[PDB]
């Protein structure tokens, strides 16, 4: 995050692994 | 006649179809050579007509696709191909209105421009030709001619990818005679190799800015996988040379899922982690690439592999043989310190190159890497670090019962500069008695360094008044390599004159060495020790003075290694003193 | 050669690496070497051919070059030329080889090519530093090598047993130009307390056309005149 379409499929892979909803994640990296 | 000729043309694309689709590797290249006779004969039948108007875009079809199917099996283009367009094109020229093929197109696209209905044929044999100067990297003129297609106004974009995109092809080939592949098929061809190759150059010369857009480019319309793979792999460089670690290990990671031959990514993830110093992770994607590069179609069609260039040393996608990098574990593996895991690398290459009379030729080490020898002494210097001191002594046997012939028979120890002793034996037995050292023996060593410097001062290496065979260019003849030889085999020996104390002898070897090369501080340190024991005052300061006065280019890896393990971890604390 | 009018026709069945442009090739124990026609360069490829008893096939090209010296009735030639320990080819003594070809070629124990070409360069390539890939592409500059330059073509390349006093370890290495510059090679160990080379060039007769060699040092050849002979022994 702090270096596009590849980073949007970096959090599905991190979402896929936690079971977490993308949306959550992207917004709590992004709020971090 | 021109529906026989048309007949024969159409039945010989649809056998070479037939042959790109279906069949196995011989039968393949058989019914491909037959349909390229078949091609050849009757363009030989339609070159015999004094060519008329409606005969012109059946043998300029006949042209394109003999072209075609000439470069996709020789797996390369030629200037044959450009003869033949040479041909086609003044065939054009003598039917209705000479010196080159650049002047002989403007005059044709003026005729084009007349509007004879062949622009189809005309638009397919300008991306053959395109595809002729890409390959034999003739980009200027290839500007001028698509230039010259479009608008001249268009004059001042030099830049290939924007003016190959205008350049439109004509029609979407309109029932006429058939063709192998269309041009609009060779226009994706020509954008992605194009932007590939410039890509790589500016990778390669350190805008790895302007690579990215070119690269993606390429991604972005025909790409086959396997290009795919090496394009992100160049993206991994790029990133890896910018500072960017993560976005370049993203797009690795996407090579290595697309690939089939992940090679290439891995070297750059070793050369990534080894930027960062992540010493583990270098040396365990290393350690999976030397099993990955154990494991291993050709269209009649022109593909992009085709006109890219198989790459140079430079390039990212550089990728040697497993020899030649379980060579580069091992080296990597001994420059960090785990002689251990190193001893047992070094084996297992030598064990490949050596017992390899029945399988697969692995190769050595390839030679702006190092020869044959300086790869045995390698494996003893390592072998060393170790504590095998006997494995490190059946090394230096092996090495000089084959190499008996090669040696010097060294009778000018008996007629007591002239003559010629190649760096590697004088090392040989420099390691042999570092071997007795370690087994703890004072006489044996004693021997060992002294018939080391024997073989570095009643000869020379500099000796290609005879290139006499295939030589050592780089590790065994540099004067800084000569230099640093000479001073370890003295420092090695002085030593053991410390051990069985007689500190004069000792005294002047160290003095030598400090005489021999300035720039090692080894020596100085031993001298400084030696004097600082018995007499220190002036002579010690003496030398302080001339330390402070003084104040690495090209010595190989064994001997650096070598240095690095004898050296004392005391050493400024010493010379601060 | 058992394959069950006494005339045969080929069928192309049997062909393999339909190349087309190969002229030359010889073969090593089951390894395979071709020279093929180009372009300006001639390159050397090099081909696995499968040890088992199998359906005879080329496998995948291990190793090509270009001979990069070579700018073009005539053919080129190809020599096998093995070092003593390790075959329709030529054991050398490791004197010699060791002479030649250098410590490498000498330590992998590497059999080594001769090629005569019809510039009369007469270039050798070790085999087993010929390995690359399209990664990975054979620098000729550095891995092929050019011994000594017959100012005319080559006809014929050999090695002897001087001194004999059907695996010989042969003493000394033959060339042939057309016109018959004949150029034999051997060791001297002598006179720098070194090894060194020992270089003639002879000037046989007329138009040499072919040659062999026999028992003990003798090179049966011939001129448009007569078949003739050298002694060397
Ligand atoms: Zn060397």
């Amino acid at each position: 995050l702090l270096e596009s379409s590849f980073i949007g499929s970096a959090l599905q892979d991190q979402a896929s692994r936690l079971g977490v909803p993308v949306g959550i994640l992207s917004a709590g990296m992004v709020a971090s | 006649c021109l529906d026989l000729w048309r007949e024969k043309n159409d039945r010989l694309v649809r056998q070479a179809k037939v042959a790109q689709n279906s069949g196995l590797t011989l039968r393949r290249q058989q019914l491909a050579q037959d349909a390229l006779e078949g091609l050849r004969g009757l363009l030989h039948s339609l070159q015999g007509l004094p060519a008329a108007v409606p005969v012109l875009p059946l043998e300029l079809t006949v042209t394109c696709n003999f072209i075609i199917l000439r470069a996709s099996l020789a797996q390369g283009f030629t200037e044959d191909q450009a003869q033949d367009i040479q041909r086609s094109l003044e065939r054009v020229l003598e039917t209705q209105e000479e010196q080159g093929l650049r002047e002989l197109w403007d005059s044709v696209l003026r005729a084009s421009c007349l509007l004879p209905e062949l622009l189809s044929a005309l638009h397919r044999l300008v991306g053959l030709q395109a595809a002729l100067w890409l390959s034999a990297d003739r980009l200027g003129d290839l500007a001028l001619l698509l230039e010259t297609l479009n608008g001249s106004q268009s004059g001042a974009s030099k830049d290939l990818l924007l003016l190959l995109k205008t350049w439109s092809p004509p029609a979407e080939e309109l029932d006429a005679p058939l063709t192998l592949q269309d041009a609009q098929g060779l226009k994706d061809v020509l954008l992605t190799a194009f932007a590939y190759r410039q890509g790589l150059q500016e990778l390669i010369t350190g805008n790895p800015d302007k690579a990215l857009s070119s690269l993606h480019e390429a991604a972005s319309g025909l790409c086959p996988r396997p290009v795919l793979v090496q394009v992100y792999t160049a993206l991994g460089s790029c990133h890896r040379k910018m500072g960017n670690p993560q976005r370049a290990l993203l797009y690795l990671v996407a090579a290595l899922k697309e690939g089939s031959a992940w090679g290439p990514p891995l070297l750059e993830a070793s050369r990534l982690y080894q930027q960062l110093g992540d010493t583990t992770a270098e040396l365990e994607s290393l350690e999976l690439l030397v099993e990955a590069l154990n494991v291993p179609a050709p269209q009649f069609l022109i593909e992009v592999e085709l006109l890219l260039p198989p790459p140079d040393l430079a390039s990212p996608l550089h990728c040697g043989t497993q020899s030649q990098t379980k060579h580069i574990l091992a080296s990597r593996c001994l420059q960090t310190g785990r002689a251990g895991d190193a001893a047992e690398h070094y084996l297992d290459l030598l064990a490949l190159l050596l017992d390899s009379s029945e399988p697969r030729f692995s190769p050595p080490p390839s030679p702006p890497g190092p020869c044959m020898p300086e790869v045995f002494l390698e494996a003893a210097v390592a072998l060393i670090q170790a504590g095998r001191a006997q494995d490190a002594l059946t090394l230096c046997e092996e090495l000089l019962s084959r190499t008996s012939s090669l040696l010097p028979k060294m009778s000018r120890l008996w007629e007591d500069e002239l003559p010629y002793c190649p760096l590697w034996v004088s090392a040989t037995h420099l390691l042999q008695g570092q071997a007795w050292v370690q087994l703890g023996a004072q006489k044996v060593a004693i021997s060992e360094f002294s018939r080391c410097l024997e073989l570095l001062f009643r000869a020379t290496p500099e000796e290609k008044e005879q290139g006499a065979a295939f030589n050592c260019e780089q590790g065994c003849k540099s004067d800084a390599a000569l230099q640093q030889l000479r001073a370890a085999a003295l420092i090695s020996r002085g030593l053991e004159w410390v051990a069985s104390g007689q500190d004069t002898k000792a005294l002047q070897d160290f003095l030598l060495s400090v005489q021999m090369c300035p720039g090692n501080r080894d020596t100085y340190f031993h001298l400084l020790q030696t004097l600082k024991r018995l007499d220190r005052r002036d002579e010690a300061t003496a030398l302080w003075w001339r330390l402070e006065a003084q104040t690495l280019w090209s010595l190989p890896l064994y001997l650096e290694s070598y240095l690095s393990w004898i050296r004392p971890s005391d050493r400024d604390a010493f010379l601060e003193e | 050669l058992d394959h069950p009018s006494p005339v045969i026709p080929v069928d192309p069945d049997a062909c393999i690496l339909p190349d087309a442009a190969l002229c030359a090739f010889t073969l090593l124990d089951s390894v395979l070497v071709t020279l093929v026609q180009g372009p300006a360069r001639w390159k050397m490829q090099l081909f696995e051919q499968p040890c088992p008893g199998e359906d005879p096939r080329p496998g995948g090209q291990i190793g090509e070059v270009e001979l990069s010296s070579y700018t073009p009735h005539f053919l080129p030639v190809l020599c096998s030329v093995s070092p003593s320990g390790s075959s329709g080819g030529f054991t050398l003594e490791d004197a010699l080889f060791g002479l030649l070809f250098g410590a490498d070629a000498t330590l992998l124990q590497s059999p080594v090519v001769l090629c005569g070409l019809p510039d009369g360069q007469l270039c050798c390539v070790i085999l087993k530093a010929l390995v690359t890939s399209r990664s990975a592409p054979g620098d000729p500059n550095a891995l092929v090598k050019i011994l000594h330059h017959l100012e005319e073509p080559v006809i014929f390349i050999g090695a002897l047993k001087t001194e004999p006093q059907e695996d010989v370890h042969c003493d000394c290495l033959v060339a042939f130009g057309h016109h018959g510059r004949m150029l034999a090679i051997k060791a001297s160990w002598d006179e720098s307390g070194k090894l060194v080379p020992e270089l003639r060039e002879y000037c046989l007769p007329g138009p040499v056309l072919c040659a062999a060699c026999g028992g003990g040092g003798r090179v049966y050849h011939s001129t448009p005149s007569d078949l003739c002979v050298v002694d060397l022994s």
